[PDB]
C-alpha cells in the first residue's frame, strides 16, 4: 500500500483514511482515525507515512507496513490543525493551526512538542514551504500572507485584499510563480524574484483571477507549472492556464436543476506527475479522478459514509 | 366600510408578497410598493425601492432612482452628470428640472426653462409650464406666472390652483374662492383615479387641501380686519403642532406670504429656517435668514454681523457653525455676547424691562454655546476649564431658572473633577502631589454637587441622570467637609420624591465604611421611609437579612425607624416576604443542590473543610424545626436518617476515619436519591402545606410586590391564591398569584437561585430609554417601546418576576407549529450531526458548509407561516408584523449598547396579541457572552433566519433598518443619561462579581466595559479610528448579525438556524 507506485488518500468526516488504487476505483485499505474529521492529508517526500491533520492533533499512519495504526501523534496544540508540509529532506514538518502558530516540527526527534513557533493574530489557514526550502509561506484569517524566512527567522507580510481571509496558497515547482486564493473567491498571483543564492525573495503583483463567487477552498500548480487549479464551494474545480491566466477547464458538480441544494464542495485538488489527471475531493463522499484537457470523469472513488475535505496523490521514483 | 377597505390591500399583499418568494420580478416589485402606499406604509414601500436599486438597475438614470429616494440633492448633480455627456434630451432636462422645484431652486428653474423654450415640444411644453409657474410664485415674478398659467390647462387641479393664487395678488376675491372649491373638485375626482401618483400625492394632496384651505384663510385675512391675530395664531399652532416636510412647507408660507411679509412674522420664518437648518438643508436656512437680517450673505465676510435683530443674528451664527465655517463662528459669538452685555447695561431705561428680560434669555443661550463650542473646538484641558466654567456661570446668570444651564455647569465642574482624577492615574503610570489635588479636586467637586441640586429640581420627573451623578460625587467625595456640608445642603433642598428613582443604588450602599457619607444616607433613606414607605419596605427587608452583617444592622436601624409610624406595614412586608423564601426552594430542594455540591467537593475535588461549609448551614436549618406541614412531611422520610448521618459526620471530626465518614454519605445517597425520583412529581404546590402562613393572609396593607408609584392608588395584596403551578425547568418556578385590593389578579414567578438583581438595574435601564424614545418625536410617532415587567428581589438566591400575559416563547411557537406540522422539531440539528458527526470541532469553513446544509433543507418560514395562521384577519396580521418589526429592532440597538448575549429561542417571546417582542433573562451582560471559553457568541443579537423571513420581504431595508437608525439616534444623543445608569452598576460594589468570571483591579475591568459602551455610543465600536455614523454602523452590525460565519459558531442550543 506504499508498494503500489500511485498513492491515493482519501480522508473526512466518517472516521476513516481510506487508500484508493488510481487506475481501479477499488479501495485498497482504510485506516481508523475516530474523534475528528480529517482536515488535510500530505504524504511525506519518501513515501514513508502519511500525515492526517485534524483537531488538536497531527496522526501520522504507514504506507510500507500495511495494516497498523498511527507511528507517530502529536498532541498538546489547541484548536485545529489546518495545513500540513514537509521539508524534501524527510525531517521537518510544518503545520498552520487554528491557534495562530506556524509550527515546525523535528521528525527524526522524540519531543512531543516542536522546535520553533511562529505566531501572527489570526487562526492559520495554510502553510506551503518555497521549493527552496528556506521560507514558509503562511496565511491568515485576517488576510494577511507571511513569509518565514527559515534561515533569518525574519518576517516579511504582505496583504492583497484586506479583511478577507486567504484560505489557500501555492508556489509552481519552479518557483516563478506564487498563488493565493481567499474566502471572496479571488486567485491572486505574484512572479517570484530568484535572489535566493543571498535570500531576497521579492513577490511582484501579476494578476487577481476572480476565479469564483463562493468561498474558493484551495489553489494547486501542476508539476509542469502549466496549469493552476482552484477549488471552490461553487461545486467547482477550475484550470486555468499560466501563460493567459484563461481558463482551460472547467470540473463541476452541479445538480443541472436550480432547485438541488448544493449537493457538495470541492473542498481539494491533486494533479497527476505528468500533469494530465487531476483528483478531487467532495462533501457527496466521493474522490474523481478526471482528465484534466477534457474534463472528463474517468474515474470516481466510492467508499466514504460521510463527506471528504482531503486528498493525497503520489508519483515518485 | 372604509375599515373593509385596507382588510382586502392586506390580504393581497401577503399572497403579494408569497408571489415575490416565489420569484422576484420587477412585475412583483411595482406590484408591491404601490398596494404598500395604499395601505398607508411609507417606510415599508420605501425598502422595497430598495431591493429595487440594489438588484434591478433598470428604470436606473442614477439620478431618477436618486429621484425616486427623494435625495433631490444627489439627483440634480447627477442629472448635470449625464446631461453635459449627452446632448439636450428632452426627458433628463425634466428630470434636471423635478429636482430643483423640489429643492424650492425658483431662481434656476425659471433660468433653466427660459433659456430652452425651442426644445419644449407639446408634451415637454405641458409639464413645463406647471414648475414654471411656481419658480415664478416664488420669485414674485407675478406677470411670468400669469404668462405661464396661462399655459396650463383649467381642467388640470394644478392649472385652477394657480388661477386662484394670481387673483389674489390682484384682489380678486370671488373670481379665486370659484377657483379654490374646483381645484378642491379637480382633484377629489383625481385622487379616485389613483394611479397618477398613489401616495406622494395622497400625502401630498394634504399639502394642498391645506394649501387651499390656507388660501380660504388668506382670502379671509384680506377682507376680516379683525381676524389678524385669530388667524395668526392658527397659522402659528399649526406650525409648531403641525409637521410637514422642508418642501411642503416652503409652499405652505408662500400661501402666506400673499398677506404678511416676514418682517412683521419672524417668530415664524425663523421657526421654519431653524427646521431647514434641524433637517440639513443649510443653504436654504442661510437664504431665509439673509431675507430677515435685510442684510448678508457671507458677502462682507470680513465685516461684524448685524446686530439689528439680536435674535435673527443668534440663528446665523449657529447656522454658520452647523456649516464649515466654525472659528468664524466662535469669534462672531464672543464679540456678538460682548455687544448684546453693552446694549443691556447702558442702554436700559428702566421703562424696558421686558425687553432686558427676553435679552437676558438670549444671552444665556449664546453663553451656553460659548461654551459648547470651545469645548469642540480645543478640548477639555488647564486652559479651557476655567473659560468654559465662565461661560456656563455666566450662562447660570442670566437665566437662573434654565435647567439647561445649570446641567452644563454641573456637567463642566464633574468633567474637571474627572480630567484631574484621569491626570493623576497618567502621574502614577510614569505629597505635594496629593495635597495641590486635594484643593484642585475640592474646587470642582463642591460646585457639581451644587449645580447637580439646581438642576434637579429643575427637572422633576426627568432627572434621573442629574440624580445618579449626584450619588457619584457623594459616593465618592462626600467625607470631606466642605463636600459633605454641600450634599446635607442639597438633600433638605431638593423634594423627597427625587430619591424614589434611585432607591436600589441607595440601598446599595448602606453599609458605607465612611462615616460621614453612612449618616447622610441613613438620614435619607429613614425620610424616604417617612413619607411612602412602600417604596423601601421590600428592598429594605432584603437588606436587612444579609450574611454581611454591616448591611442587615443598618437596614434594621431603618426599619426600627420605620415602625414607629408603619408598624404593621414593616410587618407584613417581612413576613410576607419571609415565606415566599421558604415558597421559592422548600427544605428538599435545598437539600438537592446541597449534595451535588458536597459531592463535588469531597468525591470530586477532596475538600471536607469545604463540605463541612455547605451541609451545616442545612443541619441547623432543620434544628430549628418543621414549621410547616410539607416542611414536616419531609423531615418525617429523611429528618432521621440526616441527623445521624450528621453524627457519623462529627465522629470523624474527632477520628479523621474514612471508615466514619463512608456511613455518613452512605446515608446521604439514600435521601439523595429519594429526592430526585420525587422531583419532577412537583408540578404543583399547595400553600395550606407549604407556607400557611400565607394563605391566611387577607386584606394586607403591604402593596401588590412593584405596583406601588406615588402618582397611583396603593394596590394591595387582598389575598393570595391557594395554589401555585410548579413550572418544570432546572431551576423550577413557581407561578405565583395575588389578588389585589383593586380586583385584578398580578401573577408573577417565584425564583430559587437566580440573582435578580442585575435584571434589576436592567429594567431601569429600560425605564430611562423607554422615556428617551417617549420624548423623541420619531420615536413617538412609531410608537417605539421596551417590554419592562416588575423585578422585586427577595434575596441573593431569590426574587419575583412579573408575568406578562399572552406571550410564548419563541421555542414555544415553533415546537408547536413542528409538531402540527408534523416536522421533527429538532430537524436542522439532527441533519447537521448526520453530515458531520464531528460538527463542534470543525474549521470555520467546514462548519459553515454543514450550517448552509441544514439552511438549505428546511423551511426558513415557520415563525411567519404560524403568524399568519394565527391572526383572525389580514388587517390585524399586518398591524401585528409592523409590531413586531419595531419592536424586535428597539431591543436589538438596545441589546447591543447592554451587550446583552444568550438571546436563544426560550428567552426572547411574543405578544400574540400586539405582536410584540419581549427579552427575559439578563443574566450575560457587557460583552460577557462573547469573552467565554467555550462557545463564545460572534452576535451582537439575534437576527436569525425565520426572524428575517417574518418581517416583510425587503423586511431588513424597510422597518427593521429604518427603526434602527431612530432607535441608535436616541441612544447616540442621550448617551450621557445611558451612560450614568450603565457606570450606576458596572461600578456597583454588589454586582461586580459578572466579569471576574471570564476566568470560566476589577476597577481595571470596569473601566473598559464602560469604554467599549462609550465606543458604541460614539460608533468607535468598529475601528478605533474611524467614527462611524449611525446608518454604517447599523449596517456594519445587521451584517455582523446575519454573517453564516458567526452564525455557525453559535452553541446549538441558540438555533443558529432559527
Amino acid at each position: 500500500v506504499g508498494s503500489d507506485p500511485v498513492i491515493l488518500a482519501t480522508a473526512g468526516y466518517d472516521h476513516t483514511v481510506r487508500f484508493w488504487q488510481a487506475h481501479s476505483g477499488i479501495c485498497t485499505r482504510t485506516v481508523q482515525h475516530q474523534d475528528s474529521q480529517v482536515n488535510a492529508l500530505e504524504v511525506t517526500p519518501d513515501r514513508s507515512m502519511i500525515a492526517a491533520a485534524g483537531y488538536q492533533h497531527i496522526r501520522m499512519y504507514d504506507l510500507n507496513s500495511n495494516n497498523p495504526n498511527p507511528i507517530i501523534s502529536y498532541d498538546g496544540v489547541n484548536k485545529n490543525i489546518a495545513s500540513v508540509g514537509f521539508h524534501e529532506d524527510g525531517r521537518w514538518m510544518y503545520t498552520g493551526g487554528e491557534d495562530c502558530t506556524a509550527r515546525i516540527w523535528d521528525l527524526r526527534s522524540r519531543n512531543l512538542q516542536c522546535q520553533r513557533i511562529f505566531q501572527v493574530n489570526a487562526p492559520i489557514n495554510c502553510v506551503c514551504l518555497h521549493p527552496n526550502q528556506a521560507e514558509l509561506i503562511v496565511g491568515d484569517q485576517s488576510g494577511a500572507i507571511h513569509i518565514w524566512d527559515l534561515k533569518t527567522d525574519h518576517n516579511e507580510q504582505l496583504i492583497p485584499e484586506p479583511e478577507v481571509s486567504i484560505t489557500s496558497a501555492h508556489i509552481d515547482p519552479d518557483a516563478s510563480y506564487m498563488a493565493a486564493v481567499n474566502s471572496t473567491g479571488n486567485c491572486y498571483v505574484w512572479n517570484l524574484t530568484g535572489g535566493i543564492g543571498d535570500e531576497v525573495t521579492q513577490l511582484i503583483p501579476k494578476t487577481k483571477i476572480p476565479a469564483h463567487t463562493r468561498y474558493a477552498l484551495q489553489c494547486r500548480f501542476s508539476p509542469d507549472s502549466t496549469l493552476l487549479a482552484t477549488c471552490s464551494a461553487d461545486q467547482t474545480c477550475k484550470i486555468w492556464r499560466t501563460s493567459n491566466f484563461s481558463l482551460m477547464t472547467e470540473l463541476s458538480i452541479k445538480s443541472g436543476n436550480p432547485g438541488e441544494s448544493s449537493r457538495g464542495w470541492m473542498w481539494g485538488c491533486a494533479f497527476s506527475g505528468d500533469s494530465q489527471y487531476i483528483v478531487t475531493a467532495s462533501s457527496d463522499n466521493l474522490a474523481r479522478l478526471w482528465c484534466v484537457e477534457t474534463g472528463e470523469i474517468k474515474r470516481e472513488y466510492g467508499g466514504h459514509q460521510k463527506a471528504v475535505v482531503c486528498l493525497a496523490f503520489n508519483d515518485s521514483v | 366600510e372604509r375599515a373593509a377597505k385596507c382588510r382586502a390591500y392586506a390580504k393581497a399583499l401577503h399572497y403579494k408578497e408569497l408571489e415575490f418568494q416565489k420569484g422576484p420580478t420587477p412585475a412583483i416589485l411595482e406590484s408591491l410598493i404601490s398596494i404598500n402606499n395604499k395601505l398607508q406604509q411609507p417606510e415599508a414601500a420605501a425598502g422595497v425601492l430598495e431591493y429595487a436599486m440594489k438588484h434591478f438597475g433598470e428604470l436606473e438614470i442614477q439620478a431618477t432612482w436618486y429621484e425616486k429616494l427623494h435625495e433631490w440633492e444627489d439627483a440634480l448633480v447627477a442629472y448635470d452628470k449625464k446631461m453635459d455627456t449627452n446632448k439636450d434630451d428632452p426627458e433628463l432636462m425634466l428630470g434636471r428640472m423635478r429636482c430643483l422645484e423640489a429643492l424650492g431652486e425658483w431662481g434656476q428653474l425659471h433660468q433653466q426653462c427660459c433659456e430652452k423654450w425651442t426644445l419644449v415640444n407639446d408634451e415637454t411644453q405641458a409639464k413645463m409650464a406647471r414648475m414654471a409657474a411656481a419658480a415664478a410664485w416664488g420669485l414674485g415674478q407675478w406677470d411670468s406666472m400669469e404668462e405661464y398659467t396661462c399655459m396650463i390647462p383649467r381642467d388640470t387641479h394644478d392649472g385652477a390652483f394657480y388661477r386662484a393664487v394670481l387673483a389674489l395678488h390682484q384682489d380678486l376675491f370671488s373670481l379665486a374662492q370659484q377657483c379654490i372649491d374646483k381645484a378642491r373638485d379637480l382633484l377629489d375626482a383625481e385622487l379616485t383615479a389613483m394611479a397618477g401618483e398613489s401616495y406622494s400625492r395622497a400625502y401630498g394632496a394634504m399639502v394642498s387641501c391645506h394649501m387651499l384651505s390656507e388660501l380660504e384663510e388668506v382670502i379671509q385675512y384680506k377682507l376680516v380686519p379683525e381676524r389678524r391675530e385669530i388667524i395668526r395664531q392658527i397659522w402659528w399652532e399649526r406650525l409648531q403642532g403641525c409637521q410637514r416636510i422642508v418642501e411642503d412647507w416652503q409652499k405652505i408660507l408662500m400661501v402666506r406670504s400673499l398677506v404678511v411679509s416676514p418682517h412683521e412674522d419672524m417668530r415664524t420664518w425663523l421657526k421654519y429656517a431653524s427646521l431647514c437648518g434641524k433637517s440639513g438643508r443649510l443653504a436654504l436656512a442661510h437664504k431665509t435668514l439673509v431675507l430677515l437680517l435685510g442684510v448678508d450673505p457671507s458677502r462682507q465676510l470680513d465685516h461684524p454681523l448685524p446686530t439689528v435683530h439680536p435674535q435673527v443674528t443668534y440663528a446665523y451664527m449657529k447656522n454658520m457653525w452647523k456649516s464649515a465655517r466654525k472659528i468664524d463662528a466662535f469669534q462672531h459669538m464672543q464679540h456678538f455676547v460682548q455687544t448684546m452685555q453693552q446694549q443691556a447695561q447702558h442702554a436700559i431705561a428702566t421703562e424696558d424691562q421686558q425687553h432686558k428680560q427676553e435679552l437676558h434669555k438670549l444671552m444665556a443661550r449664546c453663553f451656553l454655546k460659548l461654551g459648547e463650542w470651545q469645548l469642540n473646538l480645543q478640548g477639555i484641558n488647564e486652559s479651557t476649564i476655567p473659560k468654559v466654567l465662565q461661560y456656563y456661570s455666566a450662562a447660570t446668570e442670566h437665566d437662573r431658572s434654565w435647567y439647561k444651564a445649570w446641567h452644563a455647569w454641573a456637567v463642566m465642574n464633574f468633567e474637571a473633577v474627572l480630567h484631574y482624577k484621569h491626570q493623576n492615574q497618567a502621574r502614577d503610570e510614569k505629597k505635594k502631589v496629593t495635597e495641590d489635588l486635594s484643593k484642585t479636586l475640592l474646587m470642582y467637586t463642591v460646585p457639581a454637587v451644587q449645580g447637580f441640586f439646581r438642576s434637579i429640581s429643575l427637572s422633576r420627573g426627568n432627572n434621573l441622570q442629574d440624580t445618579l451623578r449626584v450619588l457619584t460625587l457623594w459616593f465618592d467625595y462626600g467625607h470631606w467637609p466642605d463636600v459633605n456640608e454641600a450634599l446635607v445642603e442639597g438633600v433638605k433642598a431638593i423634594q423627597i420624591d427625587t430619591w424614589l428613582q434611585v432607591i436600589p443604588q441607595l440601598i446599595a450602599r448602606i453599609d458605607t465604611p465612611r462615616p460621614l457619607v453612612g449618616r447622610l444616607i441613613h438620614q435619607l433613606l429613614t425620610d424616604i421611609g417617612r413619607y411612602h414607605p412602600q417604596a423601601l419596605i421590600y428592598p429594605l427587608t432584603v437588606a436587612s437579612k444579609s450574611t454581611t452583617t454591616a448591611r442587615h444592622n443598618a437596614a434594621n436601624k431603618i426599619l426600627k425607624n420605620m415602625c414607629e409610624h408603619s408598624n404593621t406595614l414593616v410587618q407584613q412586608a417581612m413576613m410576607v416576604s419571609e415565606e415566599l423564601i421558604r415558597v421559592a426552594i422548600l427544605w428538599h430542594e435545598m437539600w438537592h443542590e446541597g449534595l451535588e455540591e458536597a459531592s463535588r467537593l469531597y468525591f470530586g475535588e477532596r475538600n471536607v473543610k469545604g463540605m463541612f461549609e455547605v451541609l451545616e448551614p442545612l443541619h441547623a436549618m432543620m434544628e430549628r424545626g418543621p414549621q410547616t406541614l410539607k416542611e414536616t412531611s419531609f423531615n418525617q422520610a429523611y429528618g432521621r436518617d440526616l441527623m445521624e448521618a450528621q453524627e457519623w459526620c462529627r465522629k470523624y471530626m474527632k477520628s479523621g476515619n474514612v471508615k466514619d465518614l463512608t456511613q455518613a454519605w452512605d446515608l446521604y445517597y439514600h435521601v439523595f436519591r429519594r429526592i430526585s425520583k420525587q422531583l419532577p412529581q412537583l408540578t404543583s404546590l399547595e400553600l395550606q402545606y407549604v407556607s400557611p402562613k400565607l394563605l391566611m393572609c387577607r386584606d394586607l396593607e403591604l402593596a401588590v410586590p412593584g405596583t406601588y408609584d406615588p402618582n397611583q392608588p396603593i394596590i394591595r395584596i387582598q389575598s393570595i391564591a391557594p395554589s401555585l403551578q410548579v413550572i418544570t425547568s432546572k431551576q423550577r418556578p413557581r407561578k405565583l398569584t395575588l389578588m389585589g385590593s383593586n380586583g385584578h389578579e398580578f401573577v408573577f414567578l417565584l425564583k430559587g437561585h437566580e440573582d435578580l438583581r442585575q435584571d434589576e438595574r436592567v429594567m431601569q435601564l429600560f425605564g430611562l430609554v423607554n422615556t428617551l424614545l417617549a420624548n423623541d418625536p420619531t420615536s413617538l410617532r412609531k410608537n417605539l417601546s421596551i417590554q419592562r415587567y416588575a423585578v422585586i428581589p427577595l434575596s441573593t438566591n431569590s426574587g419575583l418576576i412579573g408575568w406578562v400575559p399572552h406571550c410564548d416563547t419563541l421555542h414555544a411557537l415553533i415546537r408547536d407549529y413542528r409538531e402540527k406540522k408534523k416536522i421533527l422539531l429538532n430537524i436542522e440539528h439532527r441533519i447537521m450531526l448526520r453530515m458531520a458527526p464531528d460538527y463542534d470541532h470543525l474549521t470555520l469553513m467546514q462548519k459553515v458548509e454543514v450550517f448552509e446544509h441544514a439552511v438549505n433543507n428546511t423551511a426558513g418560514d415557520d415563525l411567519a407561516k404560524l403568524l399568519w395562521l394565527k391572526s383572525p384577519s389580514s388587517e390585524v396580521w399586518f398591524d401585528r408584523r409592523t409590531n413586531y418589526t419595531r419592536s424586535l429592532a428597539v431591543m436589538s440597538m438596545v441589546g447591543y449598547i447592554l451587550g446583552l448575549g444568550d438571546r436563544h429561542p426560550s428567552n426572547l417571546m411574543l405578544d400574540r396579541l400586539s405582536g410584540k417582542i419581549l427579552h427575559i433573562d439578563f443574566g450575560d451582560c457587557f460583552e460577557v457572552a462573547m469573552t467565554r471559553e467555550k462557545f463564545p457568541e460572534k452576535i451582537p443579537f439575534r437576527l436569525t433566519r425565520m426572524l428575517t423571513n417574518a418581517m416583510e420581504v425587503t423586511g431588513l431595508d424597510g422597518n427593521y433598518r429604518i427603526t434602527c437608525h431612530t432607535v441608535m439616534e436616541v441612544l447616540r444623543e442621550h448617551k450621557d443619561s445611558v451612560m450614568a445608569v450603565l457606570e450606576a452598576f458596572v461600578y456597583d460594589p454588589l454586582l461586580n462579581w459578572r466579569l471576574m468570571d471570564t476566568n470560566t483591579a476589577l476597577n481595571k475591568k470596569a473601566i473598559q466595559i464602560i469604554n467599549r459602551v462609550r465606543d458604541k455610543l460614539t460608533g468607535r465600536d468598529f475601528s478605533h479610528d474611524d467614527t462611524l455614523d449611525v446608518p454604517t454602523q447599523v449596517e456594519l452590525l445587521i451584517k455582523q448579525a446575519t454573517s453564516h460565519e458567526n452564525l455557525c459558531q453559535c452553541y446549538i442550543g441558540w438555533c443558529p438556524f432559527w
